[PDB]
């Protein structure tokens, strides 16, 4: 979706490595970002999987 | 809101049958399906959530599959205790929406109703209204059709109905439909009327009454 | 063994206010999301209102935001849920149900019992009892159990000592806003005049017992 990649353009260029690794490594903090922007659970699976794909770059 | 469509809304089986029940969304939701059982009595247990993984307690013969968009819940060999409400849900995002349900019933031979006319009592009319009551009774399938007329008018908009749940002994139903009236336009009429449709019976069965 | 109980349902007018409430046992209450679901007459299941674990998050759905509020109280071990603007759509069995703890939003793993909630203009109003007569080998007889108000009424023939041929039949919800019912049995045609049917009807909200013998003509 346009959502997906407006998490992605704002990931790239506003947060750190170190900020974005904290959150894939953490689940504590996962948790607390989806429940806060209030994503379907179909779309926190993408935007995860993509944020991996991103992050190993 | 994802809408949920399931299908059929009724469906008929003998014990030791395959079964499916349909189950579609308006928009994709990944394996994020629910199945729930409702018996009468019992709590709503869960079946199966995320499109497949069984809940433990469960029999293996309740398999669920799809993704996306379809998905099927599968009974296998049927036992006499699944024959209940089943209803699937999407829990993908919030509001949880369900689809609205299947009746699992008993398979059995088609039965044709007995049918009945009741004219209102005289105890009724002596207090301002009328009811003219129309029963079929121990018919199969559920599929029926009550049409009543006074004076030939085919009524429409002041009849009810209502239908048993499928009798435990004979796996069969029965339904009262009645026509309500006042009593000023009761005695405007002479002849009442009900006609019954059902696969059952050869043509269509009248049964009347002259108010009188 | 894991426990839910409902409470709180009743009969309420339009426009009115009403406080469920729903008691848990058997597993730790504090670390569930919980879920409020209800069942209208016509049987859809339609999910109303979530809370989070730590009452941080809370879900309406879009008939019920603006009127109905989900709150928690873990010291307690309760969830409740205030309702009010009360409408006639709002008639149904509410559950309070847990969910499973994969993600914030998840399947219903555990349901309650359920508590009754009506809402309607409507007064406690007792039956109508007319008789089904016969004569128009086995012959139906019946009695009509009209304008009630609430539910239920429980019907018997012969103070329950007539099972076989019974059917009673659901109520029905009238355009006046009162319940209608029917109970009718089969008889063999020779047992008319022989033996006596009489229909035991019985409204306990407004304790109304009533006993009419159906007999022909």
């Amino acid at each position: 979706s346009i959502f997906i990649e407006d998490y992605l353009k704002y990931f790239q260029d506003q947060v750190s490595r170190e900020n974005l690794l904290q959150l894939l490594t953490d689940d504590e903090a996962w948790n607390g970002f989806v429940a806060a922007a209030e994503l379907p659970r179909d779309e926190a699976d993408e935007l995860r999987k993509a944020l991996n794909k991103l992050a190993s770059h | 809101d994802v809408q949920i469509t399931q299908s059929p809304s009724y469906l008929a089986a003998s014990p030791g049958e395959t079964i499916t029940i349909n189950c579609r969304a308006s928009k994709i939701i990944s394996k994020y399906l629910a199945w729930y059982q409702e018996k009468p009595g019992k709590t709503i247990k869960l079946l199966i959530y995320s499109g497949f993984t069984l809940q433990s307690g469960i029999p293996s013969r309740f398999s669920g599959s799809g993704s996306g968009t379809d998905f099927t819940l599968t009974i296998s060999s049927l036992e006499p205790e699944d024959f209940a409400m089943y209803y699937c849900q999407q829990h993908n995002e919030y509001p949880l929406t369900f689809g609205a349900g299947t009746k699992l019933e008993i398979k059995r031979t088609v039965a044709a109703p007995s049918v009945f006319i009741f004219p209102p009592s005289d105890e009724q009319l002596k207090s301002g209204t009328a009811s003219v009551v129309c029963l079929l009774n121990n018919f199969y399938p559920r599929e029926a059709k009550v049409q009543w007329k006074v004076d030939n008018a085919l009524q429409s908009g002041n009849s009810q109905e209502s239908v048993t749940e499928q009798d435990s002994k004979d796996s069969t139903y029965s339904l009262s439909s009645t026509l309500t009236l006042s009593k000023a336009d009761y005695e405007k009429h002479k002849v009442y009327a009900c006609e019954v449709t059902h696969q059952g019976l050869s043509s269509p069965v009248t049964k009347s009454f002259n108010r009188g | 063994e894991v426990m839910l109980v409902e409470s709180g349902g009743g009969l309420v007018r339009p426009g009115g206010s009403l406080k469920l409430s729903c008691t848990a046992s058997g597993f730790t209450f504090s670390r569930c999301a919980m879920s409020w679901v209800r069942q209208t007459p016509e049987k859809r299941l339609e999910w109303v209102s979530a809370i989070s674990r730590d009452s941080t998050y809370t879900y309406y759905s879009d008939s019920v935001k603006g009127r109905f509020t989900v709150s928690r109280d873990n010291a307690k071990n309760t969830l409740y849920l205030q309702m009010s603007s009360l409408r006639s759509e709002d008639t149904a069995m509410y559950y309070c149900a847990r969910q499973i703890d994969d993600y914030y939003v998840d399947a219903l793993d555990y349901w309650g019992q359920g508590t009754s909630v009506t809402v309607s203009s409507a007064s406690t109003k007792g039956p109508s009892v007319f008789p089904l007569a016969p004569s128009s080998g086995t012959a139906a007889l019946g009695c009509l159990v009209k304008d009630y108000f609430p539910e239920p009424v429980t019907v018997s023939w012969n103070s329950g000592a007539l099972t076989s041929g019974v059917h009673t039949f659901p109520a029905v919800l009238q355009s006046s806003g009162l319940y209608s019912l029917s109970s009718v049995v089969t008889v063999p045609s020779s047992s008319l005049g022989t033996q006596t049917y009489i229909c035991n009807v019985n409204h306990k909200p407004s304790n109304t017992k009533v006993d009419k013998k159906v007999e022909p003509k």
